[PDB]
C-alpha cells in the first residue's frame, strides 16, 4: 500500500492474472491508477520543477518476516507516453526503514521521487507576455499631455486589465502562504506603482486646471519650478 | 505538513449523554489557523490599492470633465470583488465576512460620492446669464469661505469658485469619516 | 486627434483582444509541442496594436504642445513639410504655429498608417498559405 | 392510499410535506442590495448637464 | 485489456451472456465505455484531423499461446449514432 | 434605462445643433419660453 493517497484506492485494485515457474517462483504486474499529493513548490513559474513523491511499503509485516529488495534502481521508461506538457528529469527508488508509534519491529518502504520539469512554451506564449506587455504601459501616460484630458482612462484601463491578469492567476496556481510566487509578486509591485502613478498624475492635472484669479500663490513656485528646467535639461520659452 | 493550514491542538473527549444512558461516542476536535500571508498577498492588497480613489476623485478638478469616469470605475471594481469574495466564502447567512462588510460600507460611500459629483458637475456648467441667484449664495459662501481655512479670491469664474468650495469640502469631511471607517475595522 | 479618444479606441481594442486570447486558452490543450495557429495570430495583432497605442500617445503629445514651449522650427519645416508632397497630400502669429504643429501631427499619422496597413495586410494573407 | 392502473387493490403510502425558509443576510447583502442601490442611478444622468 | 487508459475501466465490467454453439464454437459482444488518449495536435484549428490511438491486447498470455487474429481490416459503422460535432473519415487495425 | 439613453442622446443632439442648420424658431419659442413659469424654473 502507498503512504501517501489522497481520494484514491490504497493497495491494487484490479487482481489480474499472474506468472508461476516450476521451481516456485511466481511473477505478477497488476496495472493501476494512483493518485498522490505533492507539496508543487511555485517559486519560478513556469520555469518550474517539480519533486514529487511516491512511498510504498507492507501494512502488516515487518523486516522479520518480508524484505523489500528494488529490482531496478530506476524506473523503467521503455513504454512511456510523451503528455507533450511534462517530462520526466528523472525517477529514483529508494529502500528506507522507520519505526512507528504502533509497534516495536521496523517496517520497511520503498520512496520514489520524481523530479519533473514544466515545458515553458505554452505558459510564456499565451499568459505572462499579454501581462508583461501590458505592464509596459504605465510610464506611458506621464508623457501624455495634460490638456487632452483621457490620462485616467488610461490608467484605469490598466489597472484594471493587471487586477484581472492577478485574479487570473490565482486560481492557476496553488493557494499555499509557505513561498509566493514571482509573477504574482511582480504584479503586485505594478499595481503599486500604478496606483501611486493614478494618484500622482490626478494630482498633477488639478495643477493644471487651476486658475489664476483662484490660486496665485505666486512667490515660491515661480522661484523653484522656473530654474530646475535646466537642470532637467529642457528649454525654456 | 500540509501548507497552507496549520494544527493548533487535538483535543479529544469522550461524550456520554446520562438522560439517554445508550449514547456513547468519542468527539476529536480539530482547530485549525489559517496563515494569512496569501490572501493577504492577493485579496487584502487590491482591496485596500483602489479604495483610496473612493476619496481620492474630488480632489480631480471639475472642468476636466472626469469625475464620471473614475468614479464609475471605482465602483465597478468594488463590485467585482464583493462577487467574488462572497463566491470564495460559503454560503452561510449566519454571519457576515468583515471584509464583506466594509466593502459594502464603501460602496454605499462610494455611490454617495457619484451623486455628490454629479451635483457639483451641475452647479458648475451654469452660465452667469441664466441662473443668478446671487443674493442667497454671495453672503453664505463668502462667509463659510474662511471656515474652511481656504484662500481668499465675470460671474461663470464665480461659480467655479463656488463648486470648487463646495466640492474641497465635502473632500473635508469625507476623508473625516473615512477615517473613523478605517478606525471601525480595528 | 482633436476629438479625443483614440486611445480610447486602442484600449478597447487591446483589452477585447486580450479577453479573446484568454478565452481561447479555456479550450485547445496546454501542450507545449505546437502552438495554436490563431493564438500566433492573436498574439501577433496584440504586439502590433501595443506598438500602435505607443506611436498614437507620441503623436497625441506632439499634436498639443504649445507653440511657447516646444518651437524647435529648424530642423522640423526642413522634413516634415517635404514628406507631404512625396505622399501624395495635398498642400495648404502663434495661431499660424499651431496650425504648422496640428498639421505635423497629422502627416505623421498618416505616414505611419500607410506602413501599418501595408504590414497587416502582408502579415495576415503572407502567413495563411499552408494548405494552398 | 390511491390506485394505480395496473391492479384493483388500493396502495398506501405516506407523504412528507418539509416547509423550510431561507436565511436572507447573504443574499440582501452580496445580491439584491447591490443592484437596488446602482438603481439609484436611472435617473441621476438627467440632471447633468 | 486496453493500455491506454486513463482513470477508466481497464476491462469490460458488463459481463453478459455468450452464446456456444455445438461444434465448440463461442461468440461474446459485451458493451463497454472506453477512455483512451489522443496526442491532440492542435495547428489548423479549427480545421484540424484527429488522430487517435486504442492499443488493444492480451495481458498475461504470450504469443506462444494465444494469437490474435482481426476479423474486419476495417471498424464496423452500422449502428453508428451521428454525434453532430464529429464525423469518423477512417478508422484502420493493425497487427502487430 | 434604454428609454433614458434614446431621450438623452436626442437632448444632446438638440443641444449641440447651430443656428445655421436647424433654425426653426417660430413654434418653438412660443411653446418652450411659456413653459418655465409652469416647471418652477426661473428665467434670464
Ligand atoms: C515596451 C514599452 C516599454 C514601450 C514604451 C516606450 C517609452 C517607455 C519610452 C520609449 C522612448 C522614450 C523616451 C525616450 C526619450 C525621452 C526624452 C526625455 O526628456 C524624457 C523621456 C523620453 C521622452 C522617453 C519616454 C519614454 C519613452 C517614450
Ligand atoms: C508611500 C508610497 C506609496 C509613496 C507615495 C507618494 C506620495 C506619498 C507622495 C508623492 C508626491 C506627493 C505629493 C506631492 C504634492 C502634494 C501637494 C500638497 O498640496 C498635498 C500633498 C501632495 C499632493 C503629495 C501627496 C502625496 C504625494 C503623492
Ligand atoms: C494612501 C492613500 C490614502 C493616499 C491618499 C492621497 C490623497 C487622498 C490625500 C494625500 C495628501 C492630501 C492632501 C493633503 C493636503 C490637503 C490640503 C487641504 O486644503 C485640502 C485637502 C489636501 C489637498 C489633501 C487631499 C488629499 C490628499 C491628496
Ligand atoms: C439623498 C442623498 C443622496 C443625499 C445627497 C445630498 C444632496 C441632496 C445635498 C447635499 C449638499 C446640497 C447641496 C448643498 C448646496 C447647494 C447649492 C445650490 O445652489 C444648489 C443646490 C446645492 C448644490 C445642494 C444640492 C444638493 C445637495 C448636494
Ligand atoms: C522595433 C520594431 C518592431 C517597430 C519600430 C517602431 C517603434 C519602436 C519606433 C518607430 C519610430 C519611433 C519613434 C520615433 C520618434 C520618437 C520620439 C521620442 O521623443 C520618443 C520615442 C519616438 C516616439 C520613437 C518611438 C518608437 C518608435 C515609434
Ligand atoms: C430609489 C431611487 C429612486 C433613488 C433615486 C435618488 C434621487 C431620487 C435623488 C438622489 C439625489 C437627488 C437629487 C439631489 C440634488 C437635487 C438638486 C435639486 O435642484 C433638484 C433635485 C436634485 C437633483 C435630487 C434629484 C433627485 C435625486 C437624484
Ligand atoms: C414612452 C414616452 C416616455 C415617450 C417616449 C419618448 C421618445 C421615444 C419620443 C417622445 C417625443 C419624440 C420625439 C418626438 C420629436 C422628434 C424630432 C425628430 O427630429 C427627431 C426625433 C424626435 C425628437 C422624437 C424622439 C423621440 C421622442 C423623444
Ligand atoms: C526531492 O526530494 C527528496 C526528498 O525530500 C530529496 O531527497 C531529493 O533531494 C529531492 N530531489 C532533488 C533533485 O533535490
Ligand atoms: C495516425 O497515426 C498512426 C500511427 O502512427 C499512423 O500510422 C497513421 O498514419 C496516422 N494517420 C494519418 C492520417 O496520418
Ligand atoms: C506498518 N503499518 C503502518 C502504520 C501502522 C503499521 C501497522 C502495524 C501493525 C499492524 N498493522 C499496521
Ligand atoms: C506481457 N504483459 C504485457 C505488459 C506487461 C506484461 C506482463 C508482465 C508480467 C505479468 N503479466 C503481464
Amino acid at each position: 500500500v502507498l503512504y501517501n493517497n489522497a481520494d484514491g484506492d490504497f493497495a491494487v485494485t484490479h487482481l489480474t492474472k499472474a506468472h508461476l515457474f516450476h521451481d516456485g517462483r511466481v511473477q505478477w504486474t497488476p496495472p493501476a491508477i494512483y493518485k498522490s499529493s505533492c507539496s508543487i513548490d511555485v517559486t519560478f513559474f513556469p520555469f518550474d520543477q517539480q519533486n514529487c513523491t511516491m512511498k510504498f511499503g507492507s501494512w502488516t509485516y515487518d523486516k522479520a518476516k518480508i524484505d523489500l529488495v528494488n529490482m531496478h534502481s530506476r524506473v523503467d521508461q521503455l513504454d512511456f507516453w510523451e503528455s507533450g506538457e511534462w517530462v520526466i528529469v528523472d525517477a529514483v527508488g529508494t529502500y528506507n526503514t522507520r519505526k512507528y508509534e504502533c509497534c516495536a519491529e521496523i517496517y520497511p518502504d520503498i520512496t520514489y521521487a520524481f523530479v519533473i520539469r514544466r515545458l515553458p512554451l505554452f505558459y510564456t506564449i499565451n499568459l505572462i507576455i499579454p501581462c508583461l506587455l501590458i505592464s509596459c504601459l504605465t510610464v506611458l501616460v506621464f508623457y501624455l499631455p495634460s490638456e487632452c484630458g483621457e490620462k485616467i482612462t488610461l490608467c484605469i484601463s490598466v489597472l484594471l486589465s493587471l487586477t484581472v491578469f492577478l485574479l487570473l492567476i490565482t486560481e492557476i496556481i496553488p493557494s499555499t502562504s509557505l513561498v509566493i510566487p514571482l509573477i504574482g509578486e511582480y504584479l503586485l509591485f505594478t499595481m503599486i506603482f500604478v496606483t501611486l502613478s493614478i494618484v500622482i498624475t490626478v494630482f498633477v492635472l488639478n495643477v493644471h486646471h487651476r486658475s489664476p484669479r483662484t490660486h496665485t500663490m505666486p512667490t515660491w513656485v515661480r522661484r523653484v519650478f522656473l530654474d530646475i528646467v535646466p537642470r532637467l535639461l529642457l528649454m525654456k520659452r | 505538513p500540509s501548507g497552507e493550514w496549520d494544527i493548533v491542538a487535538l483535543p479529544g473527549r469522550r461524550n456520554e449523554n446520562p438522560d439517554d444512558s445508550t449514547y456513547v461516542d468519542i468527539t476529536y476536535d480539530f482547530i485549525i489557523r489559517r496563515k494569512p500571508l496569501f490572501y493577504t498577498i492577493n485579496l487584502i492588497i487590491p482591496c485596500v490599492l483602489i479604495t483610496s480613489l473612493a476619496i481620492l476623485v474630488f480632489y480631480l478638478p471639475s472642468d476636466c470633465g472626469e469625475k464620471m469616469t473614475l468614479c464609475i470605475s471605482v465602483l465597478l471594481a468594488l463590485t467585482v470583488f464583493l462577487l467574488l469574495i462572497s463566491k470564495i466564502v460559503p454560503p452561510t447567512s449566519l454571519d457576515v465576512p468583515l471584509v464583506g462588510k466594509y466593502l459594502m460600507f464603501t460602496m454605499v460611500l462610494v455611490t454617495f460620492s457619484i451623486v455628490t459629483s454629479v451635483c457639483v458637475l451641475n452647479v458648475h456648467h451654469r452660465s452667469p446669464t441664466t441662473h443668478t441667484m446671487a443674493p442667497w449664495v454671495k453672503v453664505v459662501f463668502l462667509e463659510k469661505l474662511p471656515a474652511l481655512l481656504f484662500m481668499q479670491q465675470s460671474v461663470s469664474e464665480d461659480w467655479k469658485y463656488v463648486a470648487m468650495v463646495i466640492d474641497r469640502l465635502f473632500l473635508w469631511i469625507f476623508v473625516f469619516v473615512c477615517v473613523f471607517g478605517t478606525i471601525g475595522m480595528f | 486627434s482633436e476629438c479625443g479618444e483614440k486611445i480610447t479606441l486602442c484600449i478597447s481594442v487591446l483589452l477585447s483582444l486580450t479577453v479573446f486570447l484568454l478565452l481561447i486558452t479555456e479550450i485547445i490543450p496546454s501542450t507545449s509541442l505546437v502552438i495554436p495557429l490563431i493564438g500566433e495570430y492573436l498574439l501577433f495583432t496584440m504586439i502590433f496594436v501595443t506598438l500602435s497605442i505607443v506611436i498614437t500617445v507620441f503623436v497625441l503629445n506632439v499634436h498639443h504642445r504649445s507653440p511657447r514651449t516646444h518651437t524647435m522650427p529648424t530642423w522640423v519645416r526642413r522634413v516634415f513639410l517635404d514628406i507631404v508632397p512625396r505622399l501624395l497630400l495635398m498642400k495648404r502669429f502663434e495661431r499660424s504655429v499651431k496650425e504648422d504643429w496640428k498639421y505635423v501631427a497629422m502627416v505623421i499619422d498618416r505616414i505611419f498608417l500607410w506602413m501599418f496597413i501595408i504590414v497587416c495586410l502582408l502579415g495576415t494573407v503572407g502567413l495563411f498559405l499552408p494548405p494552398w
